[PDB]
């Protein structure tokens, strides 16, 4: 009485998404529930069905006719819909109350970058010291950022900001260190970098 | 053949305090369950009446009907005070399903009042009939704000009913396919005129209900054959009478011929 | 309201252990206790179909719960558990079709040793002149460094008022030395504005971090300052280069 | 008062004096459900009678079956007696042997 879903899934913003679920050993008295959970919160019921297709405001449920698989359809996905989605069976009799969750599908929602412009800039610290951070930014959502081989240099993951008043979104990652040999020219791995990436003058006045 | 499952309820309210509710269930021609007011459980009339349900879930189903009988009479009484109705009250319910291997299963749930249809259950809610009175609509929109019963009701027709019928076709595969052969005989009953005699042909004891009986002049199919209703025996077999009004001269040398699924090719013929 | 777990953050020390809340607004017979680690699924500790009645889950080892009432289902963790530090979530169920509801959840980190509690150090890093000339935009970066545990809340303030447009903060903190169990963390954030808005020296930018550490009633014996729950800030001013 | 019962009487096996058999009375097509049925032997009501559960047809009208085992002889006469709301006097339908 369990289900199976992909582990991962990616989709671009402002499009519908199809998240699949399998349950070959389903019985005629089992409901089908879907729950989602955002990073730092607790889950929340999304939709449920038994034998007919179901429609809500944000999502629909689509049952295959042989009932051994199904699909949760998000009508229009935005950046906020990035979450883990759980596909769960529930016994209509209400017998065993070991209500246990699986491992879910993790949905990633990418941003549509109208005009990519990848560059790595250097920022000095606010009149305090010589601390330096390096900022990789303005690349297309296709690019993925990896961590460094060294342990004393720290590297975050991509982060999408939304300026709204200018209708403009962009990605960015950050890296810093105290080590002597550390510079923005080497702080990211050559492989994870486009060939046309802009590296500006290290003069910085 | 077709073996749908019909569940029928007969609730009768006579005055303020006296009321009884009885029920039963059918699968094809065969009756598999009996539910009495005096009883506190649904009774099972066949060693296969439980299908492929576990004992634990047959009992929770027993529990759902138990609370249903109490609440139904409570709700029906309160409707009679609310909307000013007199108290010879006769409600009947006819629900069930029919499983089709070709994925087109039928759900129904029908209510009647004093022998007239008033409302049913269609998608996720109850709906009145065009011919039903106006007060029905006042009751219908309080029924529809019981999200639990509506949700539950949906689970029995869509879900547990098709599972049940499939279980019962498994368990009772041998009794449904059984075949019992009839016997026939001839007497003489109401004579129409003085010269006109009425010859009767009785056939009694066949299990699969469909049957074919007809008088004939040897092998010339007569149209003066007029058959009656198919009436039950206590056997779970059947009985049918067959008549023929003719004069006494046109009476020597006829035959009563019967054809049934259990007699393999041969047909009982009875001459005069 | 619905379910109310309190508080959001909770710390304590090993051996100085705890029982935790979960309180119910509406009326429901069944309650559940789930348990989650970073990047992991929800695991079931205990469930309870009605008062005076429980059933053990699969990670019930080293926990214990009770249901005196239908409005409460406490969770005690003092039973020596493997990793008592995690994200705890409490649930509830209704009749058919049997839907489930969750509280806001409580996070408890317990130091696998002494009071290795350090507040964050916040620094703000001013935009690059190369970005300003190339994109007509300017990005400020805020860095919180060297804190434990990771119970922080960052926010940006422009001329006194909190802002949310043009901001991006890392979803998860970063461990500085992944080997140590109670390693200290670090967290970064962005705020992007137009080049014209940053070139105005009247605009004032502040990065604020709220730390949730030990309580004043805890005995502390050092020449550092008590690493109490506080807000460390850092700020910067506009300029026309 | 709505719909009045139809009454039909028959035997399970062909009548043959001295040999066990079953007497049936089938009443159907009536409304409402309250109704009383007796099987009579030589005018007297018989006591060892059974009946099926009350059922009904798709047109919502009810039906019932009353039966008992007898041993017909040349000396005895049997019949079925019914009284419904819609009946002014109780109705008696006889069992036709010949
Ligand atoms: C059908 C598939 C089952 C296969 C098994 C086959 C064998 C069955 C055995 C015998 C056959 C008998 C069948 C009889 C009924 C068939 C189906 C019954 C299903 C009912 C269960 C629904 C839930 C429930 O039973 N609803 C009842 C109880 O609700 P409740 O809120 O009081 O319950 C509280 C429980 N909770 C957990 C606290 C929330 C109830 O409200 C009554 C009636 C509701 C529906 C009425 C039906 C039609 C209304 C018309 C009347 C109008 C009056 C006019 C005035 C003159
Ligand atoms: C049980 O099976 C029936 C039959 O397929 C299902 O009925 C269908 O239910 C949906 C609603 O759940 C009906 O459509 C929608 O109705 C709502 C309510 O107004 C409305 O918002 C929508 O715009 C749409 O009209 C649909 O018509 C109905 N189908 C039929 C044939 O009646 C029912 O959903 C099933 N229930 C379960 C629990 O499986
Ligand atoms: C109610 O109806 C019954 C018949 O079932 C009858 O005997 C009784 O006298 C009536 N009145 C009361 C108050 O029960
Ligand atoms: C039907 O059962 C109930 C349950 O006790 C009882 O009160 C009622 O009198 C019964 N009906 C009849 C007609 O006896
Ligand atoms: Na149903």
């Amino acid at each position: 009485a369990k289900t199976t879903q992909p582990n991962s899934m990616e989709s671009n913003e402002e499009e519908p998404v199809h998240l699949p679920c399998n349950h070959s050993t389903i019985s005629g008295t089992d409901y089908i529930h879907w729950y989602r959970q955002l990073p730092s919160q607790g889950p929340e019921y999304v939709i449920h069905g038994l034998t007919s297709n179901v429609n809500n405001r944000m999502a629909s449920l689509a049952i295959a006719e042989d009932r051994k698989s199904s699909t949760l359809i998000l009508h229009r996905a935005t950046l906020r819909d990035a979450a883990v989605y759980y596909c769960i069976l529930r016994d209509g009799w209400g017998g065993t109350y070991k209500y246990i969750f699986g491992t879910g599908t993790r949905l990633k929602v990418l941003a549509n970058i109208q005009n990519p412009d990848p560059a790595v800039y250097q920022l000095r610290d606010s009149k305090s010291s010589d601390k330096s951070v390096c900022l990789f930014t303005d690349f297309d959502s296709q690019t993925n950022v990896s961590q460094s081989k060294d342990s004393d240099v720290y590297i975050t993951d991509k982060c999408v900001l939304d300026m709204r008043s200018m209708d403009f979104k962009s990605n960015s990652a950050v890296a810093w260190s105290n080590k002597s040999d550390f510079a923005c020219a080497n702080a990211f791995n050559n492989s994870i970098i486009p060939e046309d990436t802009f590296f500006p003058s290290p003069e910085s006045s | 053949r077709l073996f749908p499952l019909r569940c029928l309820q007969i609730s009768s309210f006579a005055n303020s305090s006296w009321t009884r509710t009885d029920g039963l269930a059918w699968l094809g021609e065969l009756q598999t369950h009996s539910w009495s007011n005096d009883s506190d459980t649904v009774r099972s009339l066949k060693p296969w009446s439980q299908g492929t349900f576990s004992d634990q879930q047959w009992e929770t189903l027993q529990h759902i009907f138990r609370v249903y009988r109490s609440s139904f009479t409570r709700d029906v009484k309160e409707f009679a005070k609310m909307l000013r109705l007199s108290y010879p009250l006769e409600l009947q319910v006819s629900a069930g399903c029919e499983v089709h291997p070709g994925n087109a299963s039928n759900n129904f749930f029908h209510v009647a009042f004093q022998g007239k249809d008033i409302l049913s259950f269609q998608g996720t809610s109850w709906e009145p009939t065009q011919e039903a009175p106006l007060w029905v609509n006042l009751a219908i929109q309080v029924l529809n704000q019981d999200k639990w019963t509506r949700e539950t009701v949906q689970w029995l027709l869509n879900g547990t009913c098709p599972q049940f019928v499939s279980g019962l076709l498994e368990s009772g595969k041998s009794e449904l396919k059984k075949q019992v052969k009839p016997k026939a005989w001839l007497s003489r009953g109401p004579s129409p005129g003085p010269g006109r005699l009425l010859l009767v042909c009785h056939v009694s004891g066949f299990y699969p209900k469909p049957v074919w009986v007809k008088w004939m002049r040897g092998e010339q199919e007569q149209q003066g054959t007029q058959p009656g209703d198919i009436l039950p025996n206590a056997d779970e077999t059947w009985y049918l009478r067959a008549t023929l009004d003719v004069v006494a001269g046109e009476a020597a040398g006829l035959s009563c011929r019967v054809k049934h699924s259990s007699l393999e090719g041969q047909d009982i013929v009875l001459y005069w | 309201g619905g379910i109310t777990q309190s508080p959001k953050y909770l710390f304590r020390k090993e051996g100085q252990n705890v029982t935790l809340s979960c309180e119910q607004n509406l009326n429901h017979d069944a309650m559940y206790w789930y348990r989650q680690d970073p990047g992991q699924g929800l695991r079931l500790i205990y469930y309870s179909q009605i008062v005076n009645d429980f059933q053990k889950g699969d990670i019930a080892e080293g926990y214990s719960v009770s249901r005196e009432k239908k409005e409460s289902f406490p969770l005690t963790v003092t039973s020596a558990q493997k990793n008592p530090t995690a994200f705890y979530l409490c649930a509830t169920s209704v009749g058919r079709p049997y839907e489930q509801y969750f509280g806001p959840g409580t996070r408890l980190t317990v130091t696998e040793d002494l009071k290795n509690v350090f507040p964050p150090e916040v620094a703000v890093f001013e935009p690059s002149e190369a970005e300003i000339s190339h994109t007509q935009k300017a990005t400020l970066v805020c860095l919180a460094t060297g804190f434990y545990p990771d119970h922080v809340e960052l926010s940006w303030w422009v001329n006194g008022k909190e802002v949310h447009s043009g901001v991006c903060t890392d979803p998860q903190p970063l461990k500085e030395q992944p080997a140590l169990n109670d390693s200290r963390y670090a967290l970064s954030s962005r705020l992007r504005v137009s080049a014209t808005f940053w070139q105005n020296p009247r605009n004032h930018f502040r990065c604020q971090v709220q730390f949730y550490g030990l309580s004043e009633n805890d005995e502390w014996t050092q020449d550092r300052a008590k690493p109490v729950t506080q807000i460390v800030s850092a700020e910067a001013w506009g300029r026309a280069d | 008062i709505q719909r009045t019962p139809k009454i039909q009487v028959y035997s399970r096996h062909p009548a043959e004096n001295g040999k066990s058999n079953f007497l049936n009375c089938y009443v159907s097509g009536f409304h409402p459900s309250d109704i009383e049925v007796d099987l009579l032997k030589n005018g007297e009501r018989i006591e060892k009678v059974e009946h099926s559960d009350l059922s009904f047809s798709k047109d919502w009208s009810f039906y019932l079956l009353y039966y008992t085992e007898f041993t017909p002889t040349e000396k005895d006469e049997y019949a079925c007696r019914v009284n419904h709301v819609t009946l002014s006097q109780p109705k008696i339908v006889k069992w036709d042997r010949d």
